[PDB]
């Protein structure tokens, strides 16, 4: 038993520029691939289960869940709610600048707690394996690093594999999550053919990663910088009180009310 | 002459089938505790003291005290590193009016748990010597840097301990050394340990059940609070990047970690001494510079800014959506939780899992 | 020093080849001749970290000895007896076990005081506690206890303290009718009391605060008053945004123009308003096949890996020697760094490090001998990892020696 | 004013006195501090007692040694043992030493034996009190009649358990006792058996009464004598103590007492701080200004 949780970077800024750029690949083609991929997960196994969440500028909306019209049940109902939910979200869209980043951490938080409920809801005769697939397109928002790191470790503790697909702009945080969680980070070179990458890199089961031959994981440099002048640090000094990093020695924590006891 | 008649139907009519309904709260639990925005001993050197005396053979718990203790110790060791990889562990056993340092100062659960597995075969012998135990510990903590929270956790099974001199020698020394000592006692409260713990800045608690034993241990998993008497240091720390043998192992010989016998061709080098380390975080046994992975740092930042308990209510009287925010789903339970700031709708699992495991509220990130 | 010889044995016993290399380095000036051993010398304070607390068990610990007749296979046990009873200490020095076995002495130990607790000096090993009233004279006669006002003063609380026959006292031991049955009971009492009190004193010197402590401990009530409160420090973070953004270097992020934002919100909204899923938009065989080529085992996405194969020549010989070399070099650098990473610059550490590192210059000479095998016996191999560390060990001292601004 | 005397009905007779009030007060606690129990039944089913006119009966002495040995491992810090007579104490200790029981007790706690010498008393109490505070543990044994039961209060860690071996009857000096008993039959019409019970019970109540002096104090108390199981004797103990002397703990086996003790210790060794005491058993100024305090405390008083 498995539970795929798809995450799509519903960022109107990059996708809007992508739309304005009139490129060969657009959000329309993207959601098509997602729906086909989602269908494939359920299609691959009668017992498999699936959930989809869209990370927008201001909301983490669930895309599940199917329709009741009865033309076709399993795939059509899922696709119809997905189209309806993305349309509701994207058609009934506002315009904001004050808070322009994609709510990635909130979407991941929703997914993790949702997975927790589901895995508890599942009987213990057989247990629900789960993984998250993140499709990132916009820029990596550092302001969520705290939450992002905290949710990575929660996924790690919860033994959840996280995979990520990045379009254009890369992400140190997300690639680091793939490395830590044991998933895989891949920069797709041909966004119009996105679906074929998904159906091979991210679709194989957890029980098949080990059996398939796939692109080796890209080694992630753990570049770090202190809050003071943001320079890169390989060896620095850390406040044992607040763990604020400072590249060079100093008498007081610029990050907090604490004078170091220097000797 | 009461045990065969001890059922609820002994003197009641409806209890003939409602007995398990009248005594229905027989085996449940509901863990929660407080917190506080105070300095924490994030750098932690916690050492475990376990009775090795004949009294450890008693069956106060389900198995002998030894088996239940080692069972919960292994679990505690795991989560201790899991919640603080920066910290380190060491173990000392108090046997034959003597003390034996089961495990040295290290952060490797592999070796620590391996020692536990082997320690299952120990022989409970003689009376405990609290003085000898604290001697070996303090003798070791003397060399630890003042800013590193030097702490000891004691598990006491017996009631009498053989000290070669009044423990006030050690307590006066420990107090002056600002070392902190906490004690967990089995079935009883001992003045010695109570005075020792309360004076030293730790706490003395008594085991009631394996759940209570976990409940107490759980509290000891969280880093202790710190005062201005401890060194407010600006410790130097290394963040070495992993380096494989990319160039066909060229000019990069495989090497055993300072820590281990495993000869690793790739791994983390020491930016200070260029030593080879297959794992991280690892202390430079030949430099003193500790090396820690950037994510391990963030792994502890929740302790700096943890979540607050959500507003609990028996019904979504606020009339939010019938679907719980966060994890989507119906409010099937007549108890709801609402974040004080973002005020979204949260369920039982949200209040438990988000606050105890995610440590981040989704609506607060918005 | 002569004392260091006994303690250093641990290193040579555990690592014999490293000891041989350490001694070789000692002779080859790669390390100091003493340092080859002295680097392992360390000791405790007694038979244990803390004096053996033989305040319990004493001789009773061994049923006579290791055996009814007492065998002679106990040392620390009889040493605990020697520590427990100075009378036995005096006699144990007299009954020398040289050229004999303690079998007889361990058998005689069950005599009187130490096993049956009689009264007079029937002990098998002297008895200054035999005069148990004269042994107690420096405890509660000419001397006293340390709490004797605050407590333990029930000898003088009643109306009997002012005058004896003033009471209706008649119970106490008369000068008429004394008994030896009672002497046996009194001996057990006196022996157990004196033993407990004297043995306790060995661990309890113990104090001037005893009386005042017992007064305050019993006069003050933690129920009506005298709280207990903490004294940690409230952690008010400053510029918490730093943690929100995290310890990451500056990215290459850049904003666009408000027009681009407005158009982006509009264009995507309009696209999503006018959108329907289609199989042709889903995939094309050209896209899939091209992506398969990129993902193929020989495609652009198959980055460098598995380059860390087995060694170019004699991995086993290299690994065998490196084991010893890693232990030796590691143990050498250890001290060099311990001397170099000091809290302050001083000649006691600088010269000790400069000498140690100057010896390490002969260890690089000893590594040149270890380099010959890699450049001769081995067909092709690179031990540059150690060599780079060895170069760094000298480099660091040269860099520090250049810091003549009181740092060197 | 203290809570040691009972039954109050006998003192106006004995002292040929007539008080205005004959009241008693119930110990009011949110968490009991006392568990009086009568372990009158040995594990071997021997009726642990001194009913046999203090005659030499090894079987009860043996049972007394077994109880004390196991209880020494169960009770934390210090123990205080009271014998019915000094002779019996000496006779008993000699048997336990001869039977080796006493060595197993030493392994558990340091024994301190009392004697008429103020030097012994002062040294024993000195070493005992600090032994109860140092790493080790000590076990004081004395006589229910001697000054030790008078001058020393077993507060907190000192004497966390009080053990009364046998009913404290002084059958020695019977002539003087008879004379006073007879005179009490004459001018006061007081039955000798009734007075004897009272006289011993008040001594047991002294040891027990000195076992606790505060709310952050507690004491286990074993009455190792079948006699105590008689409704009359139990009924003549202090009513505030009888409240905890529930029938279920009468004539317990040694094992039952050990198990109940482990339970009682477990139930009270748990943290219970000053703030937790404000729920019940402690009233602040706010509660005093609350008339509830005026009505709630009425039931605390008792009368006899
Ligand atoms: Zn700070
Ligand atoms: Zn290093
Ligand atoms: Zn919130």
């Amino acid at each position: 038993l498995n539970l795929l949780v798809i995450v799509v970077d519903a960022n109107p800024i990059w996708w809007g520029k992508q739309a304005l750029k009139e490129s060969q690949f657009t959000l329309s083609k993207c959601i098509d691939a997602v729906m086909v991929l989602g269908n494939s997960h359920l299609f691959m196994n009668r017992s498999n289960k699936l959930a989809v969440i869209a990370s927008h500028i201001q909301e983490s909306r669930f895309l599940y869940p199917g329709s009741k019209d009865g033309k076709y049940e399993l795939l059509t109902s899922a696709n119809e709610v997905i189209v309806e939910e993305i349309k509701d979200l994207m058609t009934k869209s506002d315009i904001k600048g004050q808070h322009t980043e994609t709510l990635l951490a909130g979407s991941l938080a929703k997914a993790l707690c949702y997975i927790h409920r589901m895995n508890k809801e599942v009987k213990d005769n057989q247990e629900m394996k789960s993984r998250i697939l993140v499709i990132k397109a916009a820029e990596d928002s550092a302001l969520q690093y705290m939450n992002f790191m905290n949710v990575i470790f929660a996924a790690q503790k919860q033994n959840i594999l996280i995979d990520a697909c990045v379009l254009d702009s890369d992400s140190g945080l997300l690639q680091q999550a793939c490395d830590i969680t044991g998933g895989l980070y891949l920069k797709v070179p041909q966004m119009p053919s996105l679906l074929q990458y998904l159906l091979w890199v991210f679709l194989p089961d957890q029980d098949q990663r080990s059996q398939l031959i796939l692109p080796p994981p890209v080694h992630v440099d753990y570049r770090a910088a202190c809050f003071c002048h943001r320079n890169l640090i390989e060896i620095g000094y850390v406040c044992s009180v607040c763990l604020s990093i400072f590249c060079n020695f100093s008498p007081i924590c610029t990050t907090c009310e604490t004078a170091f006891k220097i000797s | 002459e009461r045990t065969w008649e001890i059922l609820k139907e002994d003197e009641s009519g409806s209890l003939k089938a409602t007995i398990e309904d009248i005594l229905f709260k027989a085996k449940r639990k509901r863990v929660f505790e407080h917190h506080g925005q105070v300095r924490l001993g994030m750098m932690r050197h916690l050492y475990v003291v376990v009775d090795g005396s004949r009294t450890m053979e008693d069956q106060d718990l389900k198995p002998n005290r030894l088996t239940c203790t080692l069972k919960l110790l292994e679990y505690f060791v795991e989560e201790y590193f899991d919640q603080n990889p920066i910290s380190q562990i060491g173990i000392i056993v108090t046997k034959s009016k003597r003390a034996e340092k089961l495990t040295e100062l290290s952060g490797n659960p592999r070796k620590h748990i391996t020692s536990l597995k082997k320690a299952v075969d120990m022989t409970c012998h003689g009376e405990p010597s609290l003085y000898n135990s604290l001697s070996i510990a303090m003798q070791t903590l003397k060399h630890m840097p003042g800013h590193t929270s030097r702490e000891v956790l004691i598990i006491f099974s017996s009631l009498t301990t053989c000290d070669p001199s009044n423990i006030y020698d050690l307590i006066k020394t420990l107090k002056a050394a600002k070392i902190r000592v906490s004690v967990i006692g089995l079935s009883a409260e001992v003045r010695v340990c109570t005075v020792l713990a309360r004076e030293t800045g730790g706490t003395y608690h008594v085991i009631l059940d394996e759940s209570h034993y976990k409940e107490l241990l759980t509290h000891h998993v969280s880093p202790p609070p710190a005062s201005s008497s401890s060194e407010c240091s600006l410790i130097r720390m290394g963040f070495p990047q992993h380096t494989i043998a990319s160039l066909s192992d060229q000019d990069a010989k495989p090497s055993f970690s300072m820590a281990e016998p495993g000869l690793t061709l790739g791994g983390y080098f020491c930016p200070q001494c260029r030593a080879k380390y297959c794992e991280l975080p690892v202390e430079c046994k030949i430099c003193g510079l500790t090396l820690v992975s950037a994510p391990h740092l963030a792994r502890s930042y929740h302790h700096l800014f943890p979540l607050d308990a959500f507003q609990e209510i028996p019904l979504e009287e606020y009339n939010g959506e019938r679907f719980c925010y966060g994890c989507q789903g119906e409010l099937k339970d007549q108890h709801v939780y609402v974040c004080a700031v973002c005020q979204n709708v949260f369920c039982v699992d949200c209040d438990v899992f988000v606050h105890d495991s995610l440590h981040c509220c989704p609506g607060c990130i918005h | 020093a002569n004392k260091e010889l006994e303690e250093k044995n641990r290193m040579l016993q555990e690592d014999p080849v490293l000891f041989q290399l350490y001694k070789d380095l000692v002779v080859s000036q790669v390390i100091s001749a003493e340092e080859f051993w002295a680097n392992r010398l360390n000791v405790n304070a007694t038979d244990s970290s803390s004096t053996s607390n033989h305040k319990q068990d004493v001789g009773i610990s061994a049923a006579f000895l290791a055996d009814g007749l007492r065998y002679n296979l106990t040392s620390d046990i009889i040493e605990s007896i020697f520590r427990t009873y100075p009378a036995v200490k005096m006699k144990y020095a007299e009954n020398v076990p040289h050229n004999m076995t303690e079998k007889e002495f361990w058998t005689r130990f069950f005599q009187s005081h130490y096993f049956h607790r009689d009264r007079l000096n029937t002990g098998s090993k002297d008895l200054f506690a035999e005069c148990a009233k004269i042994d107690e004279k420096g405890l509660k006669t000419m001397v006293s206890l340390g709490v004797k006002n605050p407590l333990l003063d029930l000898t003088a609380l009643e109306d009997k303290p002012l005058d004896e026959g003033y009471g209706i006292s008649s119970v106490p031991s008369a000068s008429n009718s004394k008994s030896i049955k009672e002497n046996s009971n009194a001996a057990i009492i006196k022996r157990f009391n004196h033993h407990s009190a004297m043995v306790l004193a060995a661990g309890l010197r113990k104090q001037p605060a005893v009386k005042r402590a017992k007064l305050q401990e019993s006069i003050e009530y933690e129920d009506l008053g005298k709280n207990n409160s903490v004294k940690t420090i409230a952690l008010n973070l400053k510029k918490s945004d730093r943690y929100y953004h995290g310890p990451t270097p500056i990215q290459s992020l850049q904003y666009a123009t408000s027009q681009d934002i407005i158009n982006s919100f509009q264009s995507i909204r309009q696209e999503m308003e006018a959108y329907t899923p289609k199989l042709t938009q889903v995939l094309s065989s050209s896209a899939a096949s091209s992506t398969i080529t990129a993902l193929s085992p020989g495609g652009a996405l198959m980055q460098g890996g598995t380059q860390q194969a087995i060694n170019q020549m004699v991995p086993n010989d290299i690994q065998s020697e490196l084991k010893h070399l890693y232990v030796a070099v590691g143990e050498l650098l250890r001290h060099f760094w311990s001397c170099f990473p000091v809290n302050t610059p001083f000649l006691e550490e600088k010269v000790v490090k400069m000498k140690s590192n100057l010896e390490r210059f002969q260890v690089t000479k000893l590594c040149p001998f270890q380099e010959k095998i890699r450049r001769q016996y081995l067909s092709t191999n690179l031990v540059s990892h150690i060599e780079e560390m060895l170069q760094t060990a000298y480099n660091k001292l040269h860099t520090w020696q250049s810091r003549r601004l009181m740092k060197k | 004013t203290s809570g040691t005397l009972s039954p109050l009905d006998i003192y106006p007779k004995i002292l040929d006195f007539h008080p205005v009030t004959m009241a008693t007060f119930t110990m009011t606690l949110a968490r009991v501090c006392l568990c009086p129990m009568i372990i009158g039944r040995g594990n071997d089913q021997v009726a642990i007692s001194s009913k046999f006119e203090t005659r030499e009966d090894i079987a009860v002495i043996r049972n007394y040694g077994n109880l004390l040995l196991e209880m020494s491992a169960v009770v934390p810090d210090g123990i205080v043992a009271f014998f019915t007579s000094y002779q019996y104490m000496e006779s008993t200790v000699a048997s336990w030493y001869e039977q080796g029981i006493l060595e197993n007790i030493q392994r558990n706690k340091l024994l301190f034996i009392e004697t008429q010498d103020g030097a012994e008393t002062s040294v024993a109490l000195e070493k005992y009190q600090e032994a109860c505070e140092n790493g080790r543990g000590a076990i004081l044994l004395s006589v229910a009649r001697g000054k030790v039961s008078e001058g020393i209060d077993f507060v907190h860690h000192y004497g966390r358990a009080v053990i009364m071996f046998g009913v404290p009857y002084v059958y020695t000096q019977s002539r003087i006792l008879k004379a006073r008993l007879e005179y009490l039959r004459d001018q006061f019409q007081i039955r000798e058996n009734d007075f004897l019970t009272f006289d011993a019970m008040r001594h047991a109540a002294q040891c027990v009464g000195r076992a606790i002096r505060g709310k952050t104090d507690y004491g286990l108390m074993v009455f190792a004598d079948k006699r105590f199981a008689r409704g009359d004797k139990r009924g003549k103990l202090p009513r505030w103590i009888q409240e905890h002397l529930t029938d279920a703990n009468l004539n317990l086996t040694v094992d039952e007492g050990v198990q109940v003790a482990k339970y009682f210790l477990r139930q009270m060794a748990q943290p219970f701080h000053r703030e937790d005491q404000l729920g019940l058993s402690l009233l602040s100024l706010e509660q005093l200004e609350s008339e509830e305090t005026l009505k709630r405390i009425e039931q605390i008083a008792q009368q006899l």
